[PDB]
């Protein structure tokens, strides 16, 4: 009746794709054999027996993933038409995921989304998930959101989009892949969601007192975050929310719809005791900058929008409170032309510890969608390291004989000039 | 005869039904399974005129659920009280408009609204005589504003005769649950003043801070607000299905509370209210009553009356009493409030009395206060929107949807002159 | 009719009113639980004057209990007979003024005076008819001098017609319980002789002596004097519940013991007073009463008469007795105290009896002594705090609070202006 | 309702707040768990559970200390949150403490004292437990004084300094220290109480029969003291008496906020018999000068305030009579300006014996705050010492090279005679 279908491109998407279903299936109760010893109508579909399946799709153009996937735990759960493979990675060239390889199973992926599409009947929208370093990311997100914005005129798209960490890299042309892939992006997303992994790593280290995290924890904290957004939809709740909510209450003008997510409580298991985890705390808890899953403080901008999904056993009345008291505060600060910046969300599902994980279970738990101006400042950045990256003209070589135009990399340069003049342009105030 | 149909519109709306109901099954002694086994004739005499009588003695509600989502239509199902629905009556989509007042009034409710509207004419012809419409549902969300503001075009098309009754849920000042609810709520406060015969705004201000204050509860979930609303609707009613020594019907509020066809906007109050413990400390007088639904905290709209007149005031009591300690109650509280009424209007007093008490208590009062204070809360709304106009925020989902900008610009405008005409009758000597 | 209403201020005022309603409710046969299982009718034909009848046949206490700390109001909800409390009258904030009475007079005091005079006003509309008010509080503590001082004043800006009673324990002069009592005392002492009809000073220091001697019990606790001040107070006003061969009411009262309108401070003295051995070694009569009434070591206030002269003189009796034998009483007194009484008042005793005793007893009296000689008492103070004046100790706090220096030079020169007052009306002939 | 935080700085401090916390558990009947087999709400908030954890912050740059508090008995009942350590610590340096490093955490012990302000609601006061000879304490101690009532307009602030003994010293620069830290806290401090370690020293040797006693003994007795002075607030009694009236009753000046505190009855558990411990007779224990917790012969001054705290069942008439007496002799002189020196405070609590102490339990116990001119003579003895040892320049150079000015030296003597020359001018007596 409502559902919604899954991308995942690239390593980074697979592995989230990986811990997202591992969550989900936690929470219906799902076997990894699609049994369960209506709520799961939204995302999996039920065959003949009591087996289902999720309406998952993963595309990678290296098989080493994949198949990890298919001999991974969950192997019995996936459908093995969906798994789409390739030959050779796009190896962090926007110009080979882009123009050369993708073409190669393109076509096939439009098929696969056309057939899900079809036997599903309150279709809503598609959860992309994929990184911007790894070139298979930027050129299989442009390619892939062209072609179903092409194809569906006007349905809910949303997108997981790994964000470059200011200083902590992997790769070498992560400039080039981001600026490209945005320059795309921007006119095709209808909401996209910046996390990065250094602020990942730091709420980790410092908050769960985890030393040496791994990527799975990453997963684990996206995962979270997913599970919560759509657990409005999942579920029932005093005050429920949809999708279309969300774009309506966050998308003031309709290229300003880059929002960052943050989530609360994430505290030890041994600091399970020690507090209360008042709904006042935890809200306090998601608007400390230090929680934030991207490195900007929001004290250099304003909060042009801010949504609060809150689950588990809360109360409106003490919610209302906690929020006027955080509007009366200062440094927290929105634009004199809106009045009101908060969009609030109930629902009765408490989240749902992962067993083998890092996590202590709660009873109420709130994630924050905020749609600030702050982030603006990350985009220079970025376009700072490729102005050095192209005033020398470097690694140019291998896009130009992959079948890419210097006049491409102006062009995405001067678009990222511009959102960034829109962005700081609206975070003016306004006169009289 | 005189029977009323009920429709409830948006979630709020569907959630107020739903308790109401519940009351009203209570009220009159029937059963989850639809069935009588009460003990008083006095129920079964005018049942008819809320409930249908279907064969081996069954009784139905004459109510309508509507929204476009399947969840909360699901929830009342699922839960008891649900059943005695007729299960033909629950017309929903499948989208949620999503706050976006176009797509409930011109996408979704259009798809909608031709069930909605059969629905209302089988109910019309199974009835003897219809009285009025009363009509439940919220202001922000899009769902509630726009397919409420559509349907009630359409019947007042189909039924100018008919009187409508509006239990419209205004947003707060203070708190806001949305973010772009002043548009929708301009909007169908535009189609209001178009076409009702009068509405009860009620905040959630208001009720949060008397659950928290008066009823001394540290934890007001929405089942308690609701609660009061029902308890107020069914005190409206309540002077039509029962016998008392000086009865109502809405025409005659609908008579003594318009002084001009434009203001026939209201405010309810309820009384007693009482603590599980602060209850046998009081004496249940008249008086007592009278003095506790005037006061500013006890007003279910967030505006001090103090700060406007009253252009007309009535009241509804429940219980048995004496006629002449009601009267010596009304002279002595007009006497020293004699600032707070407007001077054309004498005696601006319209009383109403039954003779079945709020089962529980001894005995019961509801005040329907038509003041000039309101028009203060237009004026905040009407800022909001001007802020969020001036930048034209959000304005390219309604855009988009078929609406322009000179629907906002002639809505603010016709909300203008609304206030400005409260104003000016206010100060009318 | 000719109802009182009953407030009390500070911790003092607090634990007098509770042990004063556990009087009132005993004598009245009235339960915990507030329901009347007494066996005389003239208990329930005066009992509204100081309850209220809640139905099922409920009785509530028309008290109000005011402080800025937890601690009492908790304590008083706690132990028994404390059920029977309106639980919403228990007003109280959450600092405590903490001997500062600026903070009492104008930080704390101006955030509950709103509640305060709500509550006020809703009793005042309850009653039939109010006769007047009596107050408990301490002049010590900052919460009592300085929220008594600010209630008084707003009251009788409110009520100009109605009659006050303040029962102000006056610090001791040997034993101060404070360092910077002496400045709120003397403040607190301005505004009564401002806006107050007539004032009960009691000191400790005098109740410590006459429990330790007279009674002799060599371990007084607060429980002792209170139980003694809440005789005391229900023995001034039983002449108004119960009938009398020749009965009294605070009108008449307050027009026999005050001369002119600033001399209105008076002193309190009870008998019998008997130990639990030497009671049944002594004949009750009249007589003995009267001698006892009248003696320096039965005096509640820390003054000996003899160093002045009684202006005026009430005695209030209770039980059965001639009028005769009190009259020759009154006379022999009056004869053999020649020299303590002022010459131009002839006939300056004020008589007046009831008919019922105080439990367990077979007569009792009270005497009200309005005398020359307190004056003295006040001397005293003013020199302290003029010392504490001299050097402006403590001073810094009532600064940054708002008030001046300006304020303690009016307070003492207005001091000094009664006390010239009281001596050069001593001297008068 | 009515709640009051508790700071540690240096190993005089922790330690301090062992003792008064293992005080506080016993008394209320708290476990080490927060389990209890209302009172509690000033000290202890309450988790979901039915475990409480108590509203207190320990600081120190050296982690052994609060090493050894993770590791003792006491583990379980303190929230890790607040237990901020350092690196290296201000090794009796002030300006290492109030210049370089305190700075590294000043910023994090803030963070959580608001933190904790805000979950509470009757905020009362700071109860700040620090030594003076240890350049932690003075430095720390003066670093957040600084910051808290820069903060807090008017709030209570309590202080417990160990004050330096005359003559038995453990450090060398302790004179520099003091000083300093004195000169600082002149102008924020509320109210701060005197203690000695070799007043406490005689106290146990002479009274208490224990020739050999350790650091332990003195913290029982101060968290003895200091469980007597909040019991007002902690419990109702026939007169109880709040912070806010200690400081109106004892500050004649602002300046001159210096008393002592002063305890009885101290009796050996062999010694519990043999004396019916009169409410006289404990006021005159309390008044003699034997008992008195500072080097300083009160004798030698006048008492400018007094203030008694009783606690167990006592009854105010005979306590009335017992103050008369002690006013009617002569040696016990006040001011001529001040005519009754003495405030009066009940509690019907009584006091409860440590296990494994030294103490014995009794039915009545009395805590005295004495703020007289004889404590002033202190002062000068200390400034005695820094004069000589800054006469000759002695260990300027490391403060020097810290980020100090010999002007602040200079500077905080003045200060330290303006105030001496205050606290004599005051003791002299009225004209007329
Ligand atoms: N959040 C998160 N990000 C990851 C994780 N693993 C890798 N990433 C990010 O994702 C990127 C991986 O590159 P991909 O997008 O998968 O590129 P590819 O699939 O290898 O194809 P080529 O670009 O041709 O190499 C890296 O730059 C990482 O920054 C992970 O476990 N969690
Ligand atoms: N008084 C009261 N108001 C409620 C309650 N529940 C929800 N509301 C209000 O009702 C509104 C709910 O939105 P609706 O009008 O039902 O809109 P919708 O049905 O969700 O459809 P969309 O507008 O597309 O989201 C909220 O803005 C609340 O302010 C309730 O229990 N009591
Ligand atoms: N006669 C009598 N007097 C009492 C008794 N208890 C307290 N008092 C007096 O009342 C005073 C109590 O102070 P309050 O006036 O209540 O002041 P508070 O309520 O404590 O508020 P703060 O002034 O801020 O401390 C003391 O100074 C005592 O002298 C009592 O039981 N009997
Ligand atoms: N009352 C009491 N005082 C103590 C106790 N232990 C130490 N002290 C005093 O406290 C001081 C300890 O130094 P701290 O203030 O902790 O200094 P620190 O933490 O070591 O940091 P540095 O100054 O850099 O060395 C000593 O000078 C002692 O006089 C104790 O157990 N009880
Ligand atoms: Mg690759
Ligand atoms: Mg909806
Ligand atoms: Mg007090
Ligand atoms: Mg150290």
């Amino acid at each position: 009746m409502r559902e919604c279908i899954s991308i995942h491109v690239g390593q980074a998407g697979v592995q989230i794709g990986n811990a997202c279903w591992e969550l989900y299936c936690l929470e219906h109760g799902i076997q990894p054999d699609g049994q369960m010893p209506d709520s799961f109508n939204t995302f999996f579909s039920e065959t003949g027996a009591g087996k289902h399946v999720p309406r998952a799709v993963f595309v990678d153009l290296e098989p080493t993933v994949i198949d990890e996937v298919r001999t991974g735990t969950y192997r019995q759960l996936f459908h093995p038409e969906q798994l789409i493979t390739g030959k050779e990675d796009a190896a962090n060239n926007y110009a080979r995921g882009h123009y050369t390889i993708g073409k190669e199973i393109i076509d096939l992926v439009l098929d696969r989304i056309r057939k899900l599409a079809d036997q599903c009947t309150g279709l809503q929208g598609f959860l992309v998930f994929h990184s911007f370093g790894g070139g298979t990311g930027s050129g299989f997100t442009s390619l892939l959101m062209e072609r179903l914005s092409v194809d569906y005129g006007k349905k809910s798209k949303l997108e997981f989009s790994i964000y470059p960490a200011p200083q902590v890299s992997t790769a070498v042309v992560e400039p080039y892949n981001s600026i490209l892939t945005t320059h795309t992006t921007l006119e095709h997303s209808d909401c996209a969601f910046m996390v990065d992994n250094e602020a990942i790593y730091d709420i980790c280290r410092r908050n769960l007192d985890i030393e040496r995290p791994t990527y799975t924890n990453l997963n684990r904290l996206i995962s979270q975050i997913v599970s919560s957004i759509t657990a409005s939809l999942r579920f029932d709740g005093a005050l429920n929310v949809d999708l279309t909510n969300f774009q309506t209450n966050l998308v003031p003008y309709p290229r300003i719809h880059f929002p960052l997510a943050t989530y609360a409580p994430v505290i030890s298991a041994e600091k399970a005791y020690h507090e209360q985890l008042s709904v006042a705390e935890i809200t306090n808890a998601c608007f400390e900058p230090a929680n934030q899953m991207v490195k900007c403080d929001p004290r250099h901008g304003k909060y042009m929008a801010c949504c609060l999904l809150y689950r588990g056993d809360v109360v409106p009345k003490d919610v209302n409170a906690a929020i006027a008291t955080i509007k009366t505060k200062r440094s927290i600060q929105f634009v004199d032309w809106c009045p009101t910046g908060f969009k609030v969300g109930i629902n009765y599902q408490p989240p749902t510890v992962v067993p083998g994980g890092d996590l202590a279970k709660v009873q109420r738990a709130v994630c924050m969608l905020s749609n600030t101006t702050a982030i603006a400042e990350a985009w220079a950045r970025l376009d700072h390291k490729f102005d050095l990256m192209y005033a020398k003209r470097a690694f140019v070589h291998w896009y130009v004989g992959e079948g890419m135009e210097e006049g491409e990399f102006s062009e995405a340069r001067e678009d990222m000039a511009a959102l960034e003049k829109d962005y700081e342009e609206v975070g003016v105030d306004s006169v009289e | 005869m005189r029977e009323i149909v009920h429709i409830q519109a948006g979630q709020c709306g569907n959630q107020i039904g739903a308790k109401f109901w519940e009351v009203i099954s209570d009220e009159h002694g029937i059963d989850p399974s639809g069935n009588y086994v009460g003990d008083s004739d006095l129920q079964l005499e005018r049942i008819s005129v809320y409930y249908n009588e279907a064969s081996s003695h069954k009784y139905v509600p004459r109510a309508i659920l509507v929204d476009l989502e399947p969840g909360t239509m699901d929830s009342v199902r699922s839960g008891a009280f649900g059943h005695l629905f007729r299960p033909d009556n629950f017309i929903f989509g499948q989208s949620g408009a999503g706050n976006n007042w176009a797509k409930g009034h011109y996408t979704e409710g259009a798809e909608l609204v031709d069930s909605v509207l059969d629905v209302v004419r089988k109910e019309c012809e199974n009835c003897d005589c219809l009285q009025g419409f009363q009509l439940t549902h919220s202001l922000g969300g899009g769902t509630g504003s726009g397919m409420g503001t559509l349907l009630i075009s359409k019947v007042r098309e189909e039924y100018p005769d008919r009187i409508m009754n509006t239990f419209s849920v205004v947003p707060s000042p203070k708190v806001s649950d949305t973010v772009v609810e002043p548009y929708n709520a301009t909007l169908s406060i535009h189609q209001l003043v178009e076409n009702t015969d009068e509405t009860y705004c009620i905040d959630n201000e208001a009720l949060y801070d008397i659950c928290f204050r008066t009823l001394k509860l540290a934890t007001p979930t929405y089942g308690d607000l609701n609660h009061l609303v029902s308890a107020t609707m069914s005190g409206v009613t309540t002077s039509l299905r029962f016998p008392g020594q000086l009865n109502a019907d809405l025409r005659k509020l609908a008579v003594n509370m318009v002084p001009f066809p434009r203001l026939h906007f209201f405010m309810p109050g309820f009384a007693p209210l009482t603590a599980r413990g602060s209850q046998q400390y009081r004496a249940l007088t008249v008086p007592e009553l009278t003095q506790q639904m005037f006061d500013a905290k006890n007003m279910m709209a967030a505006c001090d009356p103090r700060h406007g007149r009253y252009l007309t005031v009535a009241t509804v009591f429940r219980g048995r009493m004496s006629m002449k300690e009601v009267d010596e109650q009304m002279l002595a509280i007009q006497s020293k409030n004699s600032s707070y009424f407007v001077e054309w209007i004498p005696n601006n007093v319209k009383v109403a009395v039954c003779d079945i008490p709020p089962r529980g208590l001894k005995m019961s009062s509801t005040f329907i206060g038509n003041s000039t204070a309101i028009q203060e809360l237009f004026k905040r709304i009407s800022e909001q929107f001007t802020a969020m106009f001036r930048r034209k925020a959000f304005l390219h989902w309604y855009t988009g949807e078929g609406m322009d900008e000179m629907e906002f610009t002639e809505a603010e405008s016709n909300m203008n002159d609304l206030v400005s005409e409260y104003q000016q009758y206010q100060d009318a000597t």
